């Protein structure tokens, strides 16, 4: 059983030399080696060290090199023989690590057995170019009624999860990963710098309430080396760069953007590289950079040579949600305002909205989404037109609201309105909406068949409303998640559900 | 045989210059006779041919150049298990009580790795405290772990006494204190403590006091784990108090400079998060056993944004912010309910009719803080009468947050008061739903449990 | 280290040397100055501060037995420049610059016992097919190698040990 | 539950397996020292030498 | 260990006449030229707030007087300046 | 023992560290500015009785020594952020803020209450004086919010009034 | 089945002990691709327990 | 030429110190004679550790109503005066 | 003939060493065969002894620390006139578009002198 396949391990072996460079290490610290030696080094090559762990070759000084160590560091010593490998650093890529969890080297951490990838990919790879990119038209649905309504996601956008502490970003972003359950769009979680117990319950929570076999989970604790936590993001960019360039839609999600600056800034004062602004490097900025416009949608031209032929008529894209922390909201510091500029469209995430239980606690007006609604479907672009002109009156209102009465039946009526659509606008934590049922919730808001029901019961009413659909209107359920379609008759049928479940409870 | 030498010695770091062949490998220890007194040096960096850059763990006083080193070939290496109870502890596990050896049966390394990913064990046992503030709005699982976070004076010694008090003595597993940067006084009064109350023999005390070189104050919290993970290993369950996990980064933050290190955003070492993690990634909870703590964090300034309490906000499972403010004002204990939470705090784990009340509590406090400056200006008179209401709900329930404790008596005459975790719920809802809107604000501040709030009202 | 304070001078002295058909004779007297560099009065000069022209005059005094283009120059300049610890590493850069331009290797081999000096010469001739050079090889008999060679022609190496392989079957099992 | 006990069979399998693996190469490593012979270090050398 | 502004050619000019004197001290040539500030190596007749004439019709004014160099800020584009001039 | 000026202390021994050429941290202070300040302080203890006996080689018996301490700082305009400020008011038992806005008001001894604290508190004072202070501590706190919450209210309850006139009689 | 594959495990383990025996002899000849002696097999079984 | 004392920085110590204004080497500058000390002390020592301390249980009056009722010092406290100039 | 080395490689920062007759001028670019690609330098200061400091036009990843570096004697030049109108290029004057090679009559460098 076992010791025919260690017989074939012996069978398969290499009895010849071969030839190589090889440095020796000159001294150890804080988990950098300088490495005298290796003259045919070259910029970001992995170097082999005893005990089967990589440095990646960072500085090309005149007479050393400096490395940083992929692990446990503290071991190494003086004198100890390094072997050059040849090789810019490759990770393993396929369908057989979708459902597992991988470190940012892609070695398994899941204790279940080896990895069935189909191949390797650089970590490092050139964004496609200008005229090989094209136009995000197609939805991503969050599942979340707030920002699927307001701040519109589309396959190939780079959205921005921005907030404070502890205020839904995570709870969001996975939220976002369990809605693609059924859409053909696969899903990457990539955990920068978490802790390794909430990392071990979020991938709890992802089997249970729904599928972990779509989503690719890359995790870099906050106990590993900043080499590893740092490139992790880019390791993941090129596990969902495999299936953009193959004709598949994908959805990446990284998280704390600025954990992986303060990684990098860690590894780049360990060089003595000149500080900036914040003591970040220079290039701070060419880090977040060129890692997020590489979520690109690109066009059929691209994944037809690049495939050499087998997909013909495809488009792939791969969308991007980066988590950022500003601290007690600062949105004018360094690594916030880079990424700011980077990507387009923010959702923010106000702390005293979450304090106030408006969970999730967007904030329309600062958040926007600068693709439009060409990435909304048309039933949700008809039904959340007004939605963000009454919440813009709300805002103006509720100022009033707070001390006074007794104001023009116009505007009472208005404010009122804002005030229950904006009850409206939360559920709860892992409950995703389909479109379905996003679309007819917003149509009983817009078409005020709320305006006589302006009480605590709207979250009643919701789940009735729900219910009632399901029990009764399922094929239109079935046609509006396959469509997206509005006209006069789904217009109409819509009035005809929504008067007849006013007459029950 | 000793086989090096000093080369420099530049405030508390020292070079020792070996042979090129067996030069001491990284978080190695040394030792040279400072005089007639042993002095121990830890290796931290291999720097040139046959160098080595250490920190002394003592003083360096007394150090001449051309000093004979001496390597031991391991990490510094302490006492850990049963003998280790009852008895108080340096950085280097000596006894510092007088008591005479030890008497330990195993020593071990305090530099290891951390549990790997599939050896977490998942948990939501929550335990149940007498504070009422803390069990409504952060209560906390057996298994995790608790911050609390202050700046100077605010309660976080008062509260972890008290803490200590509430867990530890029905606890009946062997605890751990790590007195990281302690007050020499403080370290003083809490033994004799715990040796009057007969709890001494379930306990054992490391204590790194603020007068210590660097070095001392800097590894001291990790012979802490390195105890607290024998006890996990052998299978029990063990409560960890660490006194401030700040002066840990403080102490890395003194000498970093001295190593070399370039210098980062506030002055900080480059390594700070690096240095957290290895750290606060030991203290867990796994399949064979578990480590429950509780953790100080000083907050400098009293600003939340330093990049050190930033950092380790991302570790814990609960986090009881105390404010500066509160405590001006004199309510006791300082607890901000609109800043501390749990991951605790869900209706599944918890009863749905408390996460209920507790939503309805932050809610109240919310809608009180944005009205505060408006009624400082422009005056109470120019509210309208539901915020009128709801200014003073949130008066009264800002008042039933304050509580009398056991050791925090001797501060203000009164007896100490524990309430259970139900009593709190209804005591808070009863609140809400306005069951005692028609009493005082004094009737609820300093009390137990609402039947307390009552029983005062009728003596007011 | 001394060895990019040594690469100007050491190149200074190996572009002169060149000049004055003398490389012979300027390896042994750099060989000269880095062993008396180490002894242990001489280093205490060296580290005396002294202004550069007396302690020039105390080195070049105690070196005359050298050149005046040699050694009463290069000694005073990397005097100045406080470079002369660097001496022992501006040897090693001459030696080097110097296999370089004749278009030579040092090539080191390694055994568990001694070759039959048929297996040496071939693996001369072979080397010095690999590579483009005039190889020298030296040899060492350790133990642990157990059997076959360690071929290292600087910073390139080709192991044949038995022992690496025996490392490596370790790793794929 | 069935998946979780095929990941404890997977690692016991292959912890076994390491085992064997590092008592199998230590032999050879011993037969290795004792069992040779000059003629046989020259057969290797003369694989070797031919690059 | 940072290099003083002494290189390869200089050193074997020294080493062929140990003492410097031998070119007019009114010459010397440019060793370094950093966006805008020329770094001159000669000039032992040169006094601080000199005129400092460079190829073409250009000056650099003399700012620093060093052991070994002048440092000087050169008056219009400098971009067209290489060493040894 | 008083010390005078820690922060002159903490100037002096930046100039000599810089001059020696140490690496300069925040503010321009070395790190061991913390450990300056703290070898000092926690040399003032109380020493037990056996500590005593053994030092005078049992000459002296039945007695603790102690040795009581105020070091004094000064704040730039009241910044308690600033370094040396921060590392002192991180190592000493308690506080006592004096400020120039109660000082021109004229309240002197210029002392904020609620920003000042002693942590031995209550174990350091006489039976009659514990019992009387308790009192006042949490009055004057209290009294001062009360006393900014009412700025306007021309008319107010009486229980609260009560309270603020009596705040105005014990300032 | 924890219990299960521990006895799995354990009755496996006295057959890979059989199996290793061969293994030794097999590969350090492998090695050096000349078969190794039939007498040096003295001190294999050292291995083997 | 320095000669290397072996020897730390003492400094004069006693009950003749009452009374006298002292330099920082113990040199007296009030010029009223010279000291009368009780042997000598080392300027650098170590503090009593944790089980040689006590609790402290005796006040030290300030005579400042505001100070002794309010944050009252006892003997062994390290009381901190912060404010402005 | 190529006739400069490189000697340090510090991410986007490549220092190359020519002889002392032949060191640029302070805007000079140079050109690299990286792999298989050619990258630009741009030089930014020179340093002593025939080292100039200079920036990397392009992706710096896969540099040795030996190959050979030629030094063209212009600055940066791109294709100007009627030829450009209606393409995309990139700071280099060369297409990223991918309708083919520009039909320029006339290459100017980018550095100059205002009016
Ligand atoms: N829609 C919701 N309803 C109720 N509770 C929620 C909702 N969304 C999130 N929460 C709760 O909010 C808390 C914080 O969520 P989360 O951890 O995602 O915030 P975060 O911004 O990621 O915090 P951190 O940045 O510290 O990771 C959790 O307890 C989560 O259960
Ligand atoms: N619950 C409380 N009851 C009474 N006094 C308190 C309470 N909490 C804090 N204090 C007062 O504030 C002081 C400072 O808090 P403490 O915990 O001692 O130091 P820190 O908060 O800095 O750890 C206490 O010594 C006491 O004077
Ligand atoms: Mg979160
Ligand atoms: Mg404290």
């Amino acid at each position: 059983e076992i010791s025919e396949l260690i017989k074939q391990r012996i069978a398969q072996f290499n009895v010849v030399s071969e030839a190589h460079n090889e440095g020796t290490i000159v001294s150890v610290s804080d988990g950098v080696i300088r490495i005298h030696g290796l003259a045919d080094a070259m910029q970001g090559e992995m170097i082999s060290l005893p005990g089967n762990r990589y440095a990646i070759a960072l500085n090309l000084e005149r007479d050393s090199v400096g490395a940083v160590v992929m692990g446990p560091y503290a071991d190494l010593a003086e004198g100890m023989k390094v072997k050059a490998t040849g090789r810019i650093l490759e990770v393993p890529v396929g369908r057989g690590l979708l459902g597992r969890v991988v470190n940012t080297l892609g070695a398994p951490i899941d204790g279940k057995g080896p990895l069935d990838h189909d191949g390797f990919s650089a970590v490092e790879a050139i964004a496609p170019g200008v005229i090989e990119r094209q136009s995000v038209d197609q939805p991503v649905q969050t599942g979340y009624k707030a920002v699927d309504s307001m701040i519109p996601i589309g396959r190939g956008q780079r959205e921005l999860i921005i907030g404070d502490r502890q205020t839904g970003k995570t709870a969001l972003a996975i939220d976002a990963i369990i809605n693609q359950r059924d859409s053909g769009i696969k899903a990457i979680y990539v955990a920068i710098g978490q802790k390794a117990s909430t990392i071990s319950n979020v991938v709890r929570k992802l089997e249970e309430h729904g599928a972990l076999a779509n989503t690719i989970v890359v995790v870099a604790t906050a106990s590993e080396s900043a080499a590893l936590q740092y490139l992790a993001p880019y390791a993941g960019a090129a596990m969902g760069e495999y299936f953009r360039d193959r004709g598949e839609d994908a959805l990446i999600i990284y998280d704390d953007l600025s954990k992986q600056a303060v990684a990098y800034r860690q590894i780049s004062l360990l060089l003595r590289r000149p500080p900036g602004r914040e003591a970040f490097p220079g290039d701070v900025f060419y880090l977040h950079s060129r890692l997020l416009e590489r979520a690109a949608r690109v066009n059929a031209e691209y994944v037809e040579a690049f495939t050499k032929g087998e997909v013909k008529g495809k488009t792939g894209s791969l969308t991007a949600l980066p988590i950022i922390e500003t601290q007690a909201g600062d949105v004018s510091a360094f690594v916030p305002t880079n990424v700011i500029s980077i990507t387009d469209g923010q959702i923010f995430l106000e702390t005293n909205l979450f304090n106030a239980g408006i969970r999730p606690a967007v904030n329309p007006g600062i958040s926007v989404s600068r693709v439009g609604g060409a990435a909304q479907t048309k039933i949700m672009k008809k039904l959340s037109g007004g939605i963000r002109t009454a919440l813009a009156q709300y805002r103006e209102l509720a100022a009033f609201s707070q001390f006074a009465s007794d104001l023009d039946d116009a505007t009472r009526k208005q404010l009122d309105h804002g005030q229950k659509v904006t009850e409206l606008l939360k559920q709860k934590q892992y409950a995703p909406m389909s479109v379905a049922q996003q679309s007819l919730v917003l149509f009983a808001a817009e078409r005020g068949y709320l305006a006589d029901v302006e009480l605590s019961k709207i979250g009643s009413f919701e789940a009735a409303l729900l219910a009632y659909v399901d029990r009764d209107h399922a094929p239109l359920m079935q046609e509006i998640n396959q469509t997206g379609g509005y006209n006069d008759e789904i217009e109409g049928k819509l009035k005809g559900i929504l008067d007849s479940f006013k007459a029950t409870q | 045989m000793a086989t090096g030498k000093i080369v420099q010695v530049i405030g508390a770091v020292v070079d020792v210059e070996f042979p090129q062949d067996a030069v001491p490998r990284v978080y190695d220890a040394l030792e040279v006779q400072n005089g007639n007194e042993r002095l121990v040096l830890e290796v931290q960096q291999q720097l040139g041919g046959g160098i080595v850059r250490t920190i002394a763990m003592g003083s360096s006083d007394g150090l001449r150049r051309g000093l004979d080193v001496k390597d031991l070939e391991h990490p510094i290496e302490v006492p850990v298990g049963k003998a280790t109870l009852g008895r108080i502890m340096n950085v280097l596990g000596e006894p510092v009580d007088m008591k005479g050896e030890i008497g330990e049966e195993e020593r071990w390394a305090i530099h290891r790795a951390a549990p790997s990913y599939e050896e977490l064990s998942n948990s939501q046992e929550l335990l149940e405290t007498g504070i009422k503030v803390i069990d409504l709005m952060a209560p906390f699982a057996k298994g995790g772990k608790v911050g609390l976070f202050g700046g100077a004076g605010v309660g976080k010694t008062v509260n972890m006494m008290e803490l200590i008090r509430n867990i530890a003595i029905e606890h009946s597993g062997y605890s751990v204190f790590a007195g990281v940067g302690e007050r020499t006084r403080e370290g003083n009064d809490f033994y004799h403590e715990m040796t009057d109350s007969n709890v001494i023999d379930k306990v054992s005390l490391v204590y790194g006091q603020m007068n210590e070189p660097p070095g001392n104050r800097l590894r001291v919290a990790l012979t802490g784990l390195t105890m607290a993970e024998k006890f996990r290993d052998e299978g029990r369950d063990v409560l960890l108090f660490v006194d401030n996990i700040y002066r840990y980064t403080l102490a890395g933050t003194e000498v970093s400079a001295l190593l070399g290190r370039m210098p980062s955003a506030v002055g900080y070492q480059p390594t700070l998060a690096e240095e957290m993690g290895v750290l606060q990634e030991r203290i867990t909870s796994t399949k064979t056993g578990s480590i429950t703590s509780v953790q100080a964090v000083y907050v400098p300034a009293d600003d939340l944004t330093d990049p050190s309490p930033a950092t380790t906000f991302a570790h814990l499972d609960a986090t009881v912010v105390l404010s500066r403010q509160i405590a001006s004002l004199g309510i006791y204990p300082a607890v901000d309910p609109l800043d501390s939470t749990s991951r605790q705090l869900d209706p599944l784990v918890v009863g749905q009719e408390h996460y209920d009340t507790a939503r309805g509590v932050q809610s109240i406090l919310q809608r009180y803080q944005e009205l505060k400056d408006i009624i400082a200006i422009l005056g109470m008179d120019e509210l309208s009468e539901e915020d009128k209401l709801v200014v003073a709900r949130a008066r009264k329930i800002q008042r039933f947050l304050s509580q009398p404790f056991f050791v925090a008596e001797v501060f203000t005459g009164s007896p100490g008061k524990y309430v259970s975790l139900k009593d709190t719920i209804r005591g808070f809802k009863g609140i809400m739903e306005g069951e005692y809107d028609h009493l005082p604000e004094q009737a609820f501040y300093m009390v137990g449990s609402i039947e307390e709030a009552v029983e005062k009202a009728k003596k007011l | 280290e001394f060895i990019t304070v040594a690469r100007p001078y050491a190149k200074a002295a190996f572009d002169f040397a060149v000049e004055h058909q003398s490389v012979e004779r300027w390896q042994d007297m750099l060989a000269f100055a880095a062993e008396v560099t180490k002894n242990e009065q001489m280093a205490e000069l060296l580290s005396g501060a002294l202004a550069p022209e007396t302690l020039a005059e105390s080195f070049i005094a105690v070196a005359g037995e050298q050149l005046d283009e040699n050694g009463q120059n290069l000694i005073r300049v990397m005097a100045e420049n406080g470079r002369l610890n660097a001496l022992p590493d501006v040897l090693e850069q001459f030696i080097h610059l110097r296999a370089v331009s004749e278009a030579t290797a040092e090539v080191d081999v390694i055994s568990a016992a001694a070759l039959s000096e048929q297996q040496l010469a071939k693996i001369s001739a072979a080397m010095e097919k690999r590579l483009s050079r005039k190889v020298k090889l030296n040899a060492k008999i350790d133990k642990s190698v157990m059997a076959g060679v360690i071929i290292r022609a600087g910073d390139m190496v080709i192991d044949g040990s038995v022992r690496g392989r025996l490392e490596r079957l370790a790793d794929v099992l | 539950a069935q998946a979780e006990i095929e990941a404890e069979r997977k690692r016991a399998r292959e912890e076994l397996r390491k085992q064997v693996a590092i008592l199998a190469v230590a032999g050879a490593e011993k037969i290795i020292e004792r069992s040779v012979d000059e003629a046989a270090n020259s057969d290797i050398v003369d694989k070797l030498v031919a690059e | 260990q940072l290099n003083s502004t002494e290189i390869s050619e200089l050193i074997k000019q020294r080493i062929a006449q140990f003492n410097v004197v031998s070119e007019a001290h009114n010459e010397g040539t440019i060793v370094s030229v950093s966006d805008g500030v020329i770094r001159i190596h000669g000039l032992a007749d040169a006094m601080q707030g000199e005129m400092i004439s460079l190829p073409g019709n250009r000056y650099a004014i003399a700012l620093n007087l060093e052991r070994d160099s002048v440092g000087a800020v050169v008056m219009g584009p400098y971009a067209d300046l290489a060493e040894g001039m």
